């Protein structure tokens, strides 16, 4: 067959506003587009504000992973305050951000990605839907998806009460600010924290982790499929003491088969084909710049383009995991020899190309959220309660300061520069920008529009897989546009 | 409700919002979000969570639309940018026509039995509509107004809201309904907003009035660190004495906490939020 050309707009079971356009040649797609289409403009909004606002105001990027942008924001603030966050506050704010992590991914998994292969009920919001789905389940794996659907609402729930223990409320906490954390736990708080944390556990580990394989033993094409740049970034998240230098996921690149150091200095953000001034194309964030241009010709998207020196890197769970090569979860070690005939112990053991797939993309989330419970168990034995979280600093005329951070859908920085005890500039490089940019000024796509060269379109009139690769991003284009 | 009862449709719709206003309706413990969906409404519409895409979505809407013209309910979060023409915000495509939020509002709202502007963003313009925004970003009652269209608006805001409050909103105009019909029901429901458009059994109480610290705030009593919980909180910059909203005894997430006895409160359910709140973290 001849092309086809297919536009997506809404792309739905993501979060915010996209529109995909991909061009079909002979049951493949060959070229891809990705429009970001809503834009508000936090980096100009933000701009003559008390520094410490931008940790209530960032939060309203994305209502999915606000603790994310609190915690780049508070970071960023403390180093241009120089406010020393007291160990405990440390802690607490990591326990604050990892619920959250827990909520997200299985929010993505079941109720965003799940209707990719499972059929929901009779009734809206799940039907009606393409006449030929793609639909693989046996009877009694599908309800075992719709069960788990239902009981992961609860489960989600059960993890953003975890987040408000010590943020207050959620979305949109209130517990971390510059300094530290707000409130410090109380070992009453602490138990109700680790109660709620047992039962989002016993669902991760019986119901979560192995739903994932057990689907994706049913989909074993989707790991062939959607492998794009195989190039991934992780700018370290989670510090696991006080010194900057240790964090649960380390920072680190990975390009054209290759480990290399992360430097911050080699991010630059493209605009040829965004609607922003040409004038602000290929600025470090330091010197980023926010000057929107909607009718500027040529361009497709509200999403400036980072590249990391040149490269078109993809972030997320699978960046982290791969970046970080951690063990496998033993449930994923015994379901990779049952169901897929692999023997691995960790995770760069299932290989490049199998990993940096569709379906690998989610087996990552589901081994990154397991990973999470870890970190989780270990940081509820290192708290201590009663011990003070904050200190009070002074708002400085003059500073600068970066917060590096990894949201659930991957690398998170804000840069501050204050001057007259305002905010002078404030740019956000956030993670779906990463995934989900245009081209840049040399005509190299983004992350996911390269990972949609060669998804299968067999049926053009059900091109289901189109959205499927999407949603294994796991999006969030309120993030990527700010 | 049961599987089998009664359930209006209801189209979700977008503009310039973070889906935080979905997320906390997620959060709801009673009822369940699961016994909204099934229950309660039939949610025909919703970019987040529908199995459909694309420009099937889109006509899935117009269907449903015009099966039940002047009967749906129309929830908008996030605001309207009306600069450039529309495209600080495209909603979909359909027919090689791309679907600004400007023209799905023009061309669902007058249809809608009433239109619930969920979020500040919606009810007020909220983040999007603050100083050194530079879309036009709208709220929903002054561009309908602004339009000629004369549906009924309803606004329950918060950044996010409670989910009590969206669903309380709901089951509020639902009972009215079921006593006096869909125009005497939204007459009743009308009633009972004050002047900024919020429901009273929610939004009719003040925060500083009814707060367990209130003695503290007149006996001068202030905490002057986020983590001393005995003081007053006024100091570090709570915003409760301008603040409707019941927070205070309803609590968040279950009633696990509340911004108050966290930190402070920012004054999210006011029309002013978040300039006229702001600096967040001084009086
Ligand atoms: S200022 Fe805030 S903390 Fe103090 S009494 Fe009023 S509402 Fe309560
Ligand atoms: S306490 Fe204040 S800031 Fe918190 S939800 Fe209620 S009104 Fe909004
Ligand atoms: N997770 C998340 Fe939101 C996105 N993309 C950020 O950063
Ligand atoms: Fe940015
Ligand atoms: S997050
Ligand atoms: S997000």
């Amino acid at each position: 067959t001849g092309r086809t050309t297919i536009a997506i707009d809404p792309v739905t079971r993501i979060e915010g506003h996209l529109k995909a356009e991909v061009v079909v040649e002979n049951g493949k797609v060959v070229d891809a587009r990705l429009s970001g289409g809503m834009y508000r403009g936090f980096e100009t909004i933000l701009r003559g504000r008390d520094p410490r606002d931008a940790s209530q105001i960032v939060q309203r990027i994305c209502g999915v992973c606000p603790t994310a942008h609190s915690t780049a924001s508070v970071l960023a603030l403390d180093e241009a305050f120089g406010a020393k966050v007291p160990n405990n506050g440390r802690i607490t704010r990591n326990l604050i951000f990892g619920a959250n992590y827990l909520q997200s991914h299985i929010l993505h998994f079941y109720h965003l990605s799940a209707q990719d292969f499972v059929q929901g009920p009779d009734t809206a919001p799940f039907v009606p839907r393409f006449p030929k789905s793609d639909l693989r389940l046996s009877k009694e794996l599908n309800k075992a998806g719709v069960d788990q659907y239902i009981e992961a609402l609860e489960v989600r729930r059960i993890c953003h009460e975890m987040v408000a223990l010590f943020g207050g409320r959620m979305p949109h906490v209130q517990g971390q600010v510059v300094g530290g954390a707000t409130e410090i736990p109380t070992k009453e708080k602490l138990v109700e924290y680790a109660a709620r944390f047992k039962k989002v556990r016993d669902f991760v580990e019986q119901k979560y982790v192995p739903v994932v394989y057990t689907i994706g033993s049913k989909y074993k094409d989707m790991f062939k499929v959607g492998q794009g740049f195989k190039a991934a970034l992780c700018v370290g998240a989670f510090p696991l003491d006080n010194s900057g230098k240790k964090h649960l996921f380390m920072p680190g690149v990975y390009a054209k088969g290759k480990d290399m150091p992360f430097d911050p200095s080699k991010i630059k953000e493209y605009v040829k084909y965004s609607w922003f001034a040409e004038e602000t194309t290929g600025l470090n964030y330091k010197e980023g710049k926010t000057i929107p241009a909607p009718d500027k010709a040529g361009a497709y998207s509200f999403v400036k383009a980072p590249r990391y020196d040149g490269l078109s890197l993809e972030v997320g769970p699978l960046a982290r995991m791969w970046v970080n090569n951690p063990e496998l979860s033993p449930v994923g070690k015994k379901l990779l020899k049952d169901l897929f005939g692999i023997s691995a112990k960790k995770f760069r053991d299932l290989g490049e190309e199998a990993a940096f797939s569709l379906m690998g993309r989610h087996v990552a989330r589901a081994e990154e959220t397991y990973y999470m419970l870890g970190a989780i168990e270990g940081w509820l034995k290192e708290i201590k309660a009663g011990e003070d979280t904050v200190v009070m600093p002074a708002v400085p005329a003059s500073a600068e300061g970066t917060g590096f951070t990894e949201a659930p859908r991957g690398s998170l920085l804000h840069y501050v520069k204050v001057k007259d005890s305002k905010i002078d500039n404030y740019q956000i490089v956030s993670a779906s920008l990463w995934n989900c940019n245009p081209r840049d000024d040399m005509g190299q796509r983004g992350a996911v529009e390269e990972a949609l060269i060669g998804i299968p379109v067999d049926d053009i009139q059900n091109p289901v897989n189109v959205a499927r690769l999407i949603r294994a991003f796991d999006p969030c284009l309120g993030c990527a546009v700010h | 409700g049961t599987l089998t009862g009664e359930r209006p449709p209801v189209f979700w719709l977008q503009g310039q919002g973070c889906t935080g206003c979905s997320v906390t309706l997620l959060n709801s413990v009673h009822p369940s979000i699961a016994d909204v969906l099934l229950k309660v409404i039939s949610l025909e519409f919703h970019p987040t969570v529908m199995a459909w895409e694309g420009e099937h979505a889109i006509e899935h809407m117009r269907k449903v639309a015009e099966k039940f013209k002047g009967k749906f309910f129309l929830v908008i979060e996030g605001s309207v940018p009306v600069e450039a023409d529309g495209k600080y915000c495209i909603i979909g495509e359909a027919n090689h026509h791309e679907i600004s939020m400007v023209d799905a509002l023009k061309e669902f709202g007058p249809n809608a039995a009433a239109v619930l502007a969920v979020g500040t963003c919606a009810a007020y313009g909220g983040i999007p509509a603050a100083e050194g925004s530079e879309t036009g970003a709208t709220a929903v009652s002054k561009f309908l107004g602004d339009n000629g269209i004369k549906t009924p608006v309803v606004n329950i805001p918060g950044c996010p809201p409670h989910p009590d409050w969206i669903v309380g909103t709901v089951v509020l105009a639902l009972d009215a309904i079921k006593k006096n019909g869909l125009e005497g029901g939204l007459a009743e429901v009308v009633k009972v907003l004050d002047s900024d458009g919020r429901p009273t059994p929610f939004f009719g109480r003040n925060i500083h009035e009814n707060c367990p610290y209130l003695d503290k705030y007149d006996e001068g009593v202030m905490s002057a660190t986020f983590t001393d919980k005995v003081g007053c909180r006024y100091d570090l910059g709570c915003k409760g004495p301008m603040t409707m909203a019941d927070c205070f005894e309803r609590k968040w997430n279950g009633g696990v906490n509340w911004c108050v006895q966290n930190a402070v409160c920012i004054g999210c359910v006011e029309p002013d939020f978040p300039d006229g709140k702001s600096p967040f973290y001084q009086a």
